[PDB]
């Protein structure tokens, strides 16, 4: 169903081009969170706000390639980026063309979500090594109404569900305020190499402060951390929601993989590392 | 299910202290070195 | 305190203002996305509860007529003063009549749905019922969150507004509702004040009978304290009857067998209260 | 079933009210509901 890929590109474009407000909930085993995402474009420049609706008034804003983090009690700062991370699932900001060579876009049909008829699409890596996504996108605005992150064997890890939303060809006023606002201050060859990486993953950065490397396939990302110390340093595996942390020791070396990978997949990477 | 405010929310600023450390760096790293 | 009054205001706002609440309903069955629209036109209420995902289930209210719509079923209308389960019962409660047997206690103010809310608890005085915690908008006075708690502090159900708005004037969608060609009113016996030889000797403080019917004969007696309701059903015990205690979220079902009679309590009550009531029914 | 991820709960709030030893208590359950709505005197 090549339509599937076309539909996903349409959803991406809509998320990038339209002015709109999504009132949604984010669901994981840690609870149900009320959130609000605002997006617009002023003079071909993206404006956006992700606001926590209950409890402390934490918010993340975007303007151009600048991302500001606010949180009462703590102190504001800004980073460079093309979009707010965790304001919408990564699936929305992904470039389906790039991962088309290692991902299958399967149409599941149409169904009603948030009082809208939506196209339902499954995004699965062909090699079966990763979590998969199921998207419910509004057939009219093309915006995502629901997004489920699933484990390789169908276990729902996380849910994004729109409850109310509006599309305005006209720019909000509060977004105009953000348009003029003064945002807070702005803020490598390694030894070993991972012999096995799921199809499509590529290194994007490196660093230290332990030997760490960051990987990403355009949708999911994970870091493979290596340090050679061992107090109680032991073999363990934990999953804080979609985030996995696989730790193992060998050759007097601790191997900690952190990220969006199924436990089995992470473990395999740790073992297939050829030390220098 | 009834937990109104999940710890580590979506709008939060970017022995069990070794992992929670590599966990916070992962978050910063995917934001500093994000993509597009 | 000011609480009791705040609650009357919240209730009044719910029946007076024109508004739309986009909320979720959380319990053990899952998280349901719903929308409730309310308005007044020509001296009568207009309302619509819409199921947002899957089948377009919907309930509409025009004056005292409640119409139900479900894909693949013949619509039908009943009489009622509002759509039950469109909002928690607490919101359709007359706090005045309740004050004699409930305490209204303040927990403070806090933010919900980007609004500053007055946080109030509603708990029976004779500690026999489930309690409520309500978060209401200081400006509009509309409910933003409502938690139904069982007697050990655990949450049975949560009502949570994700988005809403208050309109000074009626939307076009409600305007059409008034003109809507709604399904015919169905007739169902209402007002039976049946006579029974068995009587509930003990009842928590505040309940009263609001119906008595003999609706395989079952003799049902419906009660309500203005907030919670339950029915006391009696039929002749059989060869293989048994004491039972089932719990479906907020609804309890307690079957008590005594003197060849099969007693069953059904409703919004802690299991213990339901049983104590069942073993205090005097036959003959 | 992790109650949390189920978006279409059994017997949602907008479900139509049914008119008409376990199945006997399933009938005592929906009769309680039918009653609640036939007697909502707010
Ligand atoms: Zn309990
Ligand atoms: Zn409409
Ligand atoms: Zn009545």
């Amino acid at each position: 169903t090549p339509a599937s890929g076309a539909l996903l590109q349409q959803m991406n474009l809509a998320s990038q081009s339209l002015n709109y407000e999504l009132s949604f909930i984010s669901i994981n085993k840690q609870g149900v969170e009320s959130l609000r995402y605002r997006h617009a474009r002023l003079d071909n420049r993206p404006l956006a706000q992700l606001l926590q609706m209950d409890g402390p008034r934490r918010e993340v804003v975007q303007r151009g390639n600048e991302i500001s983090y606010f949180e009462p009690g703590l102190e504001p700062f800004t980073l460079n980026g093309d979009y707010i991370v965790d304001s919408l699932p990564s699936l929305i900001y992904t470039d389906f063309k790039r991962l088309s060579p290692y991902y299958d876009f399967i149409s599941v049909g149409r169904t009603r979500i948030a009082d809208r008829l939506c196209e339902v699409i499954r995004v699965v890596a062909r090699d079966g090594t990763r979590y998969s996504y199921i998207v419910w996108m509004d057939t009219e605005s093309k915006l995502p109404m629901r997004v489920d992150l699933l484990d390789r064997d169908g276990e729902t890890l996380e849910q994004f569900r729109v409850i109310a939303f509006n599309v305005n060809q006209d720019i909000s006023s509060s977004m105009q305020t953000l348009a003029k606002a003064n945002l807070p201050p702005l803020l490598a060859k390694f030894s070993w190499t991972p012999t096995w990486l799921p199809q499509g993953f590529s290194e994007v950065s490196s660093s230290r402060r332990i030997e760490s490397r960051l990987y990403s396939d355009g949708l999911f990302s994970f870091s493979v951390n290596v340090n050679r110390a061992t107090p109680s340093s032991t073999d363990q595996m934990l999953r804080t929601g979609r985030r996995t942390v696989s730790t193992s020791v060998r050759d007097n070396a601790e191997i900690t993989i952190v990220g969006e990978l199924p436990p089995q997949t992470a473990k395999r990477i740790a073992e297939n590392i050829k030390f220098g | 299910v009834f937990n109104t405010l999940p710890m580590m929310g979506k709008a939060s600023p970017v022995q069990r202290r070794r992992i929670n450390a590599m966990l916070q760096d992962y978050e910063l790293q995917r934001r500093l070195h994000s993509e597009q």
